[PDB]
């Protein structure tokens, strides 16, 4: 186990490094349809997949594709809900 | 039996002073018996006080 | 309930220490009464006071 | 046949009687106060209570099971030898303040109707007494373990 | 979650009653390990053979795994 | 410095959790004490002296002693004066030079007791002698005081 | 007195001049109080009062007329009816109805433009009636309505303490039945005030001004006083209307000061009775106290300027120490402060009451409606069934009956239970006393509850001293407070007059103790005599002041407490103890008598209800277990029904059985059947059996008790036990559930004993896990994964959609089915809302007495089976018999429960007869024995009542008088101890042991229902922690004293795998179980889900939060 | 604001209201594996014993017993061992010995 833990400033570069994408809209959902909206503050390729082992666009459904990457989606197929700790950033004005 | 409420207050200062050391402190008392010696020094004011 | 009635005893008697008598009377039966602070009497004298 | 009485319990209740009665007569004779005649009787009756203790401890046998399961240490205490055949003694009331006549029975006698119900007073009050005993209790434990 | 895991292990310990060559058959019809369930065809061609041959093969080792001897434990699986 | 494990008899070791141990222990017996009447009427219940629970979370805190006895700021001879209602305490230090006062000591409260084994002393008297510490009055000592 | 009474030899030494009265009157006459029945009518005429008027019928005249705001439309009510009931009460209880009858009220509608009058019967609704026994039926449960305690409408003056000065303030309130408070005090600066509606403060002299009072009239009335002066003279208010525009400003803020409404609210709001009543008592209680039309009739409840005035006088006078006031035109009064808690002013609402309030509370619903809708219809075409809605009143009684907090399914564990719960006295309720305000002041001993609230009996739970026992002498005041009887003494001499008294009148006399020698012709025979005088003290005063006595030494006991013999010997917690043990016996298969009890173990009997008494005398025509006939000398015929393994609502056997023969005769009232728990119509709430007192080998260490495994063998202690299970099918999103013997994925070894309904058979024995009721339910989409498609596949498994959710019998529980109950609304059955088909099946079991199980004798002796030894090893007496119970001698004297020694010394005198000799004379010593105790044979029940029984000369003198036994010889010495043998080493224990019978029962604190485990079960959504309770299959409480005694110990790792392992982490506790399960070593613990979230934000909030290892070192994960 | 009076919770506030974390909690957790039952003497067992009730040993003991009756070959699998304990077959008290 760790021994102890320290808080400090944090700089342009961390939050950067932390991020895995950028919200660049403010879109959260389609009205009629419940899907996460693309570059918004819910989307799936920042964020990871919302059902484990499948993209937004349905290509890859399967387990093996673990380290894949969809092509028309961009979402990486990832072991389970990642959303819970992936995040992102902005870079405002 | 106890609430919260009761149970704070039964550990409080609970501060307690003599009757007259207490009324002596306070404008407002009101005692039950006045002597006054020498009455005739005694203004109008004083009366009413 | 014997601890707080002896306590308050003791307070009793710390209390009546200064002072302890204040006069005397003399009956016209030629009897003495003692007043004081506290009751005081004899357990083998029929509590004479 | 092992609970004994001591003899000596007649003689001591009467020789306290009679200091009673003139603690009354007293106060009849506007020497006292209700207070003080209360507090003189509570003394003159923890007194006989005192010396019947005594008496009985003095009475009983050495090998008497009883006093026998108390003088070792295994369990109890005189006091309550002495409320099952001496006397009960001094109750309280309902405000906790001590009750001027006692219950000179023992519950080997059987105690009277009025006694029983003066006696209750006491057992009713330690239901709450002992439960709110434990608040206080509490309280300063969490302090001292903060 | 272990039961899921056992099960898993409980239909290679089955299969292993049947040879090889018609054991491959079932595990490309229902996709084991790889979830793709192979056409009668498609298992034709990564064999080399027509595929109503795939069909009987399918239907053989059906009828034997069937058999009580085989499937004895696996109805604890019940879902 | 803690030294004997009481528990086991031997050295305490490292990683002892001795405090969680010491707070347990002082709060168990706190049910034996006697604590503040449970009444909510009558008048306020400081002027008997409580010293059970009460006083025990008194002093824990660290607050000013509500029957608050000065002491000897200066250890020399005492010079003991009386009035109505108020004492008066002088300390000349036998060793040093100005004297010290305390001229507001209320009289209810009773001058300390020495009672020596034979010479038996007994109530603080004109021309004892005080070390620095000493306490004057009867009651408790203010730990800021001190 | 009873025709079939057992001779029960008494040792009682005095003569009860008044019987017992009927135990369950205190429901009785309420609820015929409320119906209006005739005997009550009579009753109350026979008491000089003209014209008695019922419960309803008051209310209906109070609500009536309703007038229309215009006057040209009236609506009465009058003459209420009831009509017989729907159904008996058996058939409501095995039909799950409400046992209830029609009611209907005579309503007249009139027209005063016109002058019609439609007069007709309007139907109320169904009320529920009270059965026999005291009790109600309601929706099949039987329910009991408890008396409530409540301080009753009067006036009350008390003095306090100042928080802040410390001074004495005085104060007064005025508690109406019904309306605004109103209330007076003196505040610390010596300025009278008034708190009208608890409203703001403000001066008495601005009341006294609006009304009607000139400033003259309230300097002469008010000028004895200098603090009243001065508050006039400090009041910055002159004039009526003035101080009338200041009171209503007050009361209505938002309100435009006109001063018709100025006017008008004051005169609407006390005086006028529309809104404020005093409800008859609280006006007696008020002219009592304040001395108000002394002698004159109750005219009206009313509030009066006078009495106003006379409430101030008397709060002015008890400020300055007066102690006797007498005003203008009354009588004079002292003066003094009132305790609340003394029954003058607590007063008892009972059932009819009550249930006259919720009537009242739904016609005055109605009445809104009522005159809303007189407004809306056209006129002259408008019969009172056009708007009479009697939705709102039934709705009222249904909701009483059903959430009220007073009525509660009756405790139905044994006769004594349920009889002792219908008598109980409650003050918390609504209209009682405030949840959190239950301080330790209210729940204690106030002296005026002798002989109308027994001061041992009460629960352990909570409510100890909120909740008491009616007195078994004590009765109703109609106005409610606790009446009970004394004999009149008159110049020393005892005389047959009796008077009731209340706690109120009590105080005025002096009252001599119940068991004081008396002569023949009752004059005393003693100087000085024991009396309670009017502060509850008790003293000596002189044989010629005694004003009253007690009727018997019983008065102050309850029904409960006068069943424990020796009371005398027994400390007041420990009576208290056994006494409530008392009420937790379970029947036994076979009931038998005390050895040696009460005499009122007979009447309690009779009173429960439980026991059927032949109404008529006649001849037992046919006798059978279910039935009983009975041919009337005068021809008529009665059959009796008995209830055969009838499930109380604890569970417990209610079994009955018949004690008479056929072509027997049998008197009126005459006991026919015995009850539950009772032998030849007493209580037979336990058993007798042999007892030695010594310690054994340690087994009754610390309490524990040992039994003979005879006790086993031959059902002594055996009890039956019966379990309802329950189960529906409901209509859902998917569909309906259904119920079938088909249900999926089970082997024919699990359904074998399902009828073809798909329910288990009746007879057949079932097991924890067995199937009960086979159910199914639609299930969603399916979305088969490829391993459990292939499942299918392997198993030609052809789609279905059902799930299964059969009824099963819980964990730890088996017996024999004896009863299914199907209800369906497809034959019209009433069943909630989205519901088809409702099944309950009974399972009964018989339990024997095992390890763990708790018992307890009368006097609080209570311990726990800690072992059964083999019939050989017990400890035998010379003749060899084998005791049946061991009780270690160290628990019996510093309990200070002796009594039971007197029970084990008394009961083996009963089992072996006795003769005292006569040839020279009767002993000394039996002297004051009767006669009728002067021999007696083996197994003679004797009778020895709680305050006048056997004394310890009487029966240390009876001891040596026993017979001898088979043999001729002695087995129990003049002391009552007998040398026993050892069953295990054969050698004789080397001194005598004490030896006797004891009566002991067997408590519901059975181990079978309190062993509980739990390795992995479900889980609580709300919080992810396990749930709580054996019946949800929870786990146990870690609180934060045990994490400190482990932190003491220094436990880290286990400390922790508590806190997280078995607790709220779903990861962990998923990879232990497996890591257990696969042999695999436990995985270690770290960074719990909390961690991490809290990491995540920490981060969000732009802090570069990071972990290390060892002492600065790197990062990890 | 937004809808209503009510204000929006910002990200700080998520660590400062009565919800939230930096919490202690003075009420304990509800614990797995854990049992009760009444107590009785015991005069024959040493300090270091106590007697334990077969069936609420067989609860606290249950996935031992199932990796012991699938290890000695009496379940063939974890979910008829389940059964086994769960039905009190009459081996299973051989292994919780
Ligand atoms: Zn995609």
């Amino acid at each position: 186990f760790f021994d102890e833990l320290r808080i400090g400033l944090a700089t342009a570069d961390d939050i950067r490094n932390w991020s895995y994408g950028e919200v660049k809209k403010p879109e959260t959902i389609n009205y009629r349809t419940l899907k996460p909206e693309k570059d918004g503050l819910f989307c799936e390729k920042i964020f990871g997949p919302t059902r484990d082992w499948e993209c937004y666009c349905g290509k890859y459904k399967r387990v093996r594709f673990k380290g894949i990457i969809c092509e028309r989606c961009g979402v990486e197929v990832t072991r389970a809900k990642v959303r819970r700790e992936r995040m992102g950033h902005i870079e405002l004005a | 039996l106890i609430d919260a409420e009761e149970l704070a207050d039964r550990f409080k200062e609970q501060d307690n002073r003599e009757l007259s050391e207490r009324a002596a402190a306070d404008r407002e008392w009101t005692y039950g018996h006045v002597v006054v010696d020498e009455a005739q020094e005694l203004s109008e004011m004083d009366w009413r006080l | 309930a014997e601890v707080r009635a002896l306590a308050k005893d003791i307070a009793r008697l710390n209390v009546a220490d200064n002072g302890l008598c204040f006069g005397r009377l003399d009956t016209l039966d030629d009897a003495r009464l003692y007043i004081g602070r506290l009751g005081i009497f004899d357990r083998d004298n029929d509590f004479e006071p | 046949a092992d609970v004994l009485v001591p003899p000596q319990k007649q003689e001591i209740l009467e020789r306290h009687e009679a200091e009673a009665d003139a603690i009354e007569r007293k106060y009849q004779r506007g020497a006292l106060n209700h207070t003080e005649r209360n507090e003189s009787l509570v003394k003159i009756w923890q007194d006989a209570t005192e010396e019947v203790g005594k008496a009985l401890e003095e009475f009983y046998p050495a090998d008497n099971p009883i006093i026998t399961i108390v003088k070792s240490g295994a369990t109890g205490n005189l006091t309550q030898t002495r409320t099952l055949a001496g006397m009960k003694g001094l109750v309280t009331n309902p405000k906790g303040e001590f009750i001027p006549r006692p219950i000179k029975s023992s519950f080997r006698e059987g105690l009277t109707v009025l006694e029983y119900f003066i006696n209750t007073h006491g057992a009713r009050k330690g239901l709450a007494d002992t439960a709110l005993r434990t608040a206080d209790s509490g309280y300063l434990t969490r302090r001292l373990v903060d | 979650a272990v039961s899921f895991t056992l099960l898993q292990d409980q239909l290679q310990s089955v299969l292993e009653t049947l040879s090889e060559r018609e054991a491959g058959v079932v595990r490309l019809r229902f996709g084991l390990t790889d979830g793709q369930p192979r056409t009668l065809d498609e298992i034709g061609q990564v064999y080399g053979v027509t595929r109503e041959r795939i069909r009987q093969i399918e239907s053989k080792t059906m009828s034997k795994l069937r058999h009580p001897s085989r499937s004895q434990v696996l109805r604890d699986y019940l879902d | 410095c803690y030294g004997r494990s009481m528990a086991t008899g031997k050295l305490v070791d490292i990683g002892e959790a001795v405090g969680i141990v010491a707070a347990q222990s002082i709060g168990e017996p706190g049910t034996q004490l006697t604590m503040r009447t449970f009444h909510q009427g009558g008048v306020t219940g400081g002027a008997d002296i409580v010293g059970g629970l009460p006083r025990v979370q008194e002093l824990f805190e660290a607050r000013v002693p509500r029957n608050k006895a000065p002491i000897a700021d200066v250890a020399g001879r005492v010079r003991l004066e009386e009035s109505d209602k108020f004492f008066k305490i002088t300390i000349v230090p036998d060793d040093g030079g100005e004297e010290v006062v305390y001229d507001k000591l209320s009289k209810r409260q009773r001058l300390r007791v020495i009672t020596h084994e034979d010479g038996t002393e007994g109530v603080l008297s004109d021309g004892d002698h005080v070390e620095v510490g000493d306490q004057l009055m009867e009651g408790a000592a203010d730990p800021h005081e001190v | 007195s009873v025709p079939g009474a057992p001779n029960r030899v008494s040792f009682a030494k005095l003569r009860e001049p008044l019987e017992v009265p009927g135990l369950l009157d205190v429901q009785t006459d309420s609820f015929e109080w409320l119906v209006g029945s005739d005997r009550w009518r009579q009753a109350a005429i026979d008491r000089g009062e003209e014209n008695p008027v019922g419960g309803l019928e008051e209310v209906l005249a109070e609500l009536s007329p309703i007038e229309d705001f215009s006057g040209s439309m009236s609506l009465s009510f009058s003459d209420p009816r009831f009509d017989e009931v729907k159904a008996s009460v058996d058939e409501c209880k095995d039909k799950d109805m409400t046992y209830a009858a029609p009611l209907f009220v005579t309503a007249e509608f009139i027209n005063n433009n016109t002058g019609e009058i439609k007069s007709q019967t309007v139907f109320m609704g169904d009320f529920p009636m009270m059965t026999e026994k005291g009790t109600f039926i309601i929706n099949g449960t039987e329910r009991v309505v408890v008396s409530q305690l409540v301080r009753s409408p009067g006036v009350y003056f008390d003095e306090t303490i100042d928080k802040s000065t410390e001074k004495t303030l005085h104060s007064v309130k005025v508690i109406p039945g019904r309306g605004a408070w109103l209330e007076f005090d003196v505040d610390k600066r010596d300025t009278v005030g008034v708190r009208i509606d608890r409203k703001r403060r403000q001066p008495v002299t601005v009341l006294l001004k609006a009304l009607g009072w000139t400033n003259e009239q309230i300097v002469e009335r008010f000028g004895f006083s200098e603090i009243m002066m001065g508050t006039l003279e400090k009041d910055t208010t002159s004039g009526t209307d003035e101080a009338l525009l200041d009171i209503y400003r007050k009361l209505r803020p938002g309100e435009p000061p006109t001063k018709e409404s100025a006017q008008t609210l004051l005169e609407n709001l006390f005086f006028k009775e529309k809104r404020y009543d005093l409800a008859r008592v609280g006006r007696y209680k008020v002219n009592k106290k304040l001395g108000l039309n002394a002698g004159k009739p109750i005219t009206s409840s009313t509030l009066t300027e006078e009495d106003v005035v006379a409430t101030i006088e008397y709060l002015v006078r008890l400020h300055e120490g007066q102690t006797s006031m007498t005003v203008p035109g009354g009588v004079e009064v002292p003066v003094e402060v009132d305790d609340i808690d003394h029954f003058g002013n607590r007063r008892l609402r009972t059932v009819g009451e009550l249930i006259q309030n919720q009537i009242r509370v739904g016609l005055s619903r109605m009445e809104r409606v009522v005159r809303e809708r007189m407004t809306t219809q056209d006129v002259e075409a408008i019969t009172p069934q056009t708007l009479i809605n009697i939705r709102p009143v039934v709705a009222a009684i249904k909701e009483f009956f059903g959430t009220s907090q007073l009525s509660q399914f009756m405790d139905q564990n044994n006769p004594l239970s349920g009889l002792t719960h219908k008598r109980r006295l409650s003050a918390l309720g609504p209209g009682g006393l405030s949840r959190e305000r239950a301080g330790l002041e209210v729940r204690d001993v106030h002296p005026s509850h002798y002989g109308r609230m027994c001061p041992i009996e009460t629960p352990e739970g909570p409510n100890i001293g909120l909740i008491g026992s009616l007195s078994v002498y004590a009765r109703v005041n109609p106005f409610g407070f606790i009446e009970t009887p004394y004999r009149k003494v008159e110049n020393g001499v005892v005389t047959d007059q009796i008077d009731y008294l209340t706690a109120d009148e009590e105080d005025r006399h002096v009252v001599a103790q119940a068991n004081s020698p008396t002569d023949e012709n009752g004059r005393f025979t003693e100087d000085r005599v024991m009396v309670r005088k009017k502060g509850g003290e008790v003293e000596f005063v002189s044989a010629d002041q005694v004003d009253y006595m007690d009727v018997s030494p019983r008065q102050m006991v309850s029904v409960a407490t006068a069943m424990i013999p020796f009371l005398e010997h027994d400390d007041a917690n420990r009576a208290l103890m056994g006494a409530n043990m008392q009420r937790q016996a379970v029947p036994l298969v076979r009931s038998e008598a005390p050895l040696v009890g009460t005499g009122m173990e007979l009447r309690a009997a009779i009173d429960a209800g439980d026991v059927v008494v032949a109404d008529k005398t006649g001849v037992i025509e046919e006798v059978s277990a279910d039935y009983i006939t009975v041919m009337a000398d005068d021809g008529t015929r009665q059959s009796y029904r008995l209830r055969k393994f009838a499930r109380s609502n604890h569970g417990t056997c209610a079994n009955q059985r018949p004690i008479v023969d056929a072509g027997q005769r049998v008197e009126a009232g005459q006991v026919i059947a015995d009850g539950p728990c009772t032998q030849n119509g007493e209580m037979a709430l336990g058993k007798n059996l042999l007892v030695a007192i010594m310690p054994w080998e340690g087994h009754n260490y610390e309490d524990a008790i040992i039994l003979s495994n005879r006790l086993v063998e031959e059902d002594v202690l055996t009890s039956i036990h019966i379990e309802e299970h329950e189960i529906d099918a409901r209509d859902t999103k998917l569909g309906a559930e259904e119920i079938t013997r088909d249900i999926p994925n089970v082997s024919d070894e699990v359904l074998a004993d399902l009828d073809e309904r798909g329910i288990v058979r009746i007879g057949a024995e079932v097991r924890d896990g067995d199937i009960l009721v086979g159910k199914v339910t639609p299930k969603g989409e399916t979305e088969l994964t490829p391993e459990e498609r292939l499942l299918r596949a392997i198993f030609g498994e052809k789609a279905r959609e059902v799930r299964d959710t059969s009824l099963k019998v819980p964990h730890g529980e088996s017996g024999k089915v004896i009863g299914i109950r199907v209800f369906s609304r497809e034959d019209d059955d009433e069943l909630p809302a989205g519901v088809n088909e409702l099944v309950r099946v009974y399972v009964a079991q018989k339990r024997k007495i095992s390890d763990g199980d708790k018992l307890a004798g009368r006097h609080g002796n209570k311990g726990v089976i800690g072992k059964i030894l083999p019939v050989e090893d017990m400890p035998f007496l010379p003749d060899g018999t084998p005791v049946d119970i061991i009780l270690n001698t160290h628990g019996v004297p510093r309990r200070m429960n002796i009594g039971q020694i007197l029970e084990t010394h008394l009961g083996w005198v009963a089992k072996a007869g006795w003769n005292i000799d006569v040839a020279a004379g009767v002993p000394d010593w039996a002297s004051k024995l009767p006669e009728e105790l002067y021999s007696a044979p083996a197994d003679s029940t004797v009778a020895t009542p709680v305050f006048d029984g056997a004394q310890e000369g009487e029966l240390a003198g009876l001891l040596g008088s026993t017979l001898p036994n088979r043999d001729g010889e002695v087995m129990v010495d003049a002391d009552g101890k007998s040398t026993l043998f050892d069953g295990r080493s054969g050698e004789p224990f080397p001194y005598p042991v004490t030896v006797g019978y004891m009566y002991i029962l067997k408590l519901h604190h059975l181990v079978d229902d309190k062993i509980h485990a739990r390795s992995t079960g479900p889980y609580s959504m709300i919080t992810q922690q396990p749930l709580g309770g054996k019946a949800q299959f929870g786990g146990q409480r870690f609180g934060e004293m045990e994490c400190w005694a482990m932190q003491a110990y220094g436990a880290a790792y286990t400390l922790q795998e508590l806190l997280t392992i078995k607790s709220d982490d779903t990861v962990g506790r998923v990879k232990v179980y497996e890591a257990i399960v696969k042999g695999e070593n436990i995985p270690e613990p770290g960074i719990p889900e909390s961690f991490k979230v809290l990491l995540k934000e920490l981060q969000s909030l732009c802090l570069n939060v990071e972990v290390l290892s060892s002492d600065g070192a790197a990062i990890e994960m | 604001t937004g809808p209503g009076n009510r204000p929006l919770k910002s990200l700080s506030d998520l660590l400062k209201g009565k919800q939230g974390r930096f919490r202690q909690n003075l009420l304990g957790k509800r614990v797995d594996y854990s049992g009760r039952s009444v107590i009785v003497v015991g005069p024959q067992l040493k300090l270091h014993q106590c007697g334990l009730p077969k069936l609420m040993a067989l609860e606290l003991f249950k996935p031992f017993v199932m990796k012991r009756l699938v290890d000695l070959n009496h379940a063939q699998n974890i979910k008829s061992a389940k059964r086994m304990v769960e039905r009190q077959r009459p081996q299973v008290w051989d292994v919780l010995e």
